[PDB]
């Protein structure tokens, strides 16, 4: 997208979202990141929405194919096609991780941007971990953990307990503990503490901030209900 | 277990 | 897909459908058609499902973008991006039309296959017509009409009035008349006659065929309710 | 006006 203006890429990413063209949206936002300027809050959200939708469809397809493959192991085509989808998913995760490493994280100095990008880094390593098999699974899991932990440390020092990014980070790190790291008790403790500390800070919020924070709190509660 | 949906800006 | 076996392409198209990976499904079925053998009934349905889903998402996106563009005419980015989606849609329609012309239609001798492919030819010219502007719109509209009419002539001679392909052809040709050809009275007359002639033939059908035919009859009725 | 959905084999 090197020949298109930054502002035109951002405008087209918003159009692509309205058209539910998430592959295009991700390509526009990759082009925008590669212009080299930092991203605003709204631009960070466009980048994240685009890739979450792309990789979310890949993950759903990989899970369907992995389930068919496991049943068949109870010709080579199911494994071949699961491998094709898996390689495509890994390529998208590697692309997002490469944007974060070149150079979104290193230029992110405010807590809101740095936490946002480190949460994304944890998420995309988590998606790599979902499809990883063996000892490389261990290093990928540790990369997710390390990114989430750095984001947690910053968020607890610099943001209030109701901040939606802080809440979504804690939600996704709790999912990491439950689903990836085989640490359900850590998942439950993090979700409970996060929920309780947010509850106690709701009194400080406007009506609109209250709505934003309570929405994510309900997701934490939904997981606690499933896990307990 | 649900993560942030995060599919809509 | 030249190096993959025909049977493996068909197997992967079925997996791609289960995974909701319709672009992959269409590419597998294109590869299968290009093996040069005729398609069975189930294989024709896989080809049609794959491309209908791909082009259906493109059409939905084109309509969103065209609506935004029309509101803006009441920078160049909206038009540019609508044009990009439009060109991609046209390319998919041209690909399907090229499969039908090289060489699915000419090798199709049984009524069931020939009607199926001619209905597809009408449909993909109809999708081209939806985005066409001007005098080339006229030739594209006539190409759709001609394909649908040849399919209608064969279907009325060779299939019973409850045959699901005959019914779906009549449904889609009625939509062509209403939405493309500016002939709502022709659309309504075709849908009514098709419905009534199918009703009178339901007594000949098994329970399972009855269910197949009445489902499409309800679609004809749904359009008549919207149009009258 | 609806055409054949035709989105599922
Ligand atoms: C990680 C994360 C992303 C987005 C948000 S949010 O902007 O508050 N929002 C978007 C998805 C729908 C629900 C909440 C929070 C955390
Ligand atoms: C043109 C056409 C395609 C498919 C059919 S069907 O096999 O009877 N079926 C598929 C879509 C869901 C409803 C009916 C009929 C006509
Ligand atoms: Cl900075
Ligand atoms: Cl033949």
């Amino acid at each position: 997208m090197g020949s298109m203006e930054r502002a035109s890429l951002i405008q087209k990413a918003k159009l692509a979202e309205q058209a539910e063209r998430y592959e295009d949206m991700a390509a526009f936002m990759k082009g925008a990141v590669e212009k080299g300027e930092e991203l605003s809050c709204e631009e960070r959200n466009l980048l994240s929405v685009a890739y979450k939708n792309v990789v979310g469809g890949q993950r759903a397809a990989w899970r369907v194919l992995s389930s068919i493959e496991q049943k068949s192991n109870e010709g080579p085509e199911v494994r071949e096609y699961r491998e094709k989808v898996e390689t495509e998913l890994q390529g998208v995760c590697d692309t997002v991780l490469g944007l974060l490493d070149s150079h979104l994280i290193k230029e992110a100095g405010d807590a809101e941007s740095r936490v946002f990008y480190l949460k994304m880094k944890g998420d995309y390593y988590r998606y790599l971990a979902e499809v990883a098999t063996g000892d490389d699974k261990k290093r990928i899991i540790d990369s997710a953990r390390s990114a989430y932990q750095e984001a947690m440390d910053i968020s607890k020092k610099e943001m209030p307990p109701t901040n939606p990014i802080r809440l979504g980070l804690a939600l996704n790190f709790s999912v990491f503990h439950y689903e990836i790291a085989n640490s359900p008790e850590e998942a439950i403790s993090l979700a409970k503490t996060t929920f309780d500390e947010a509850m106690a800070d709701l009194h400080t919020l406007s009506e609109d901030s209250y709505k934003d924070s309570t929405l994510i709190m309900q997701l934490l509660r939904d997981n606690l209900t499933l896990w307990t | 277990a649900g993560s942030i949906p995060g599919r809509r800006s």
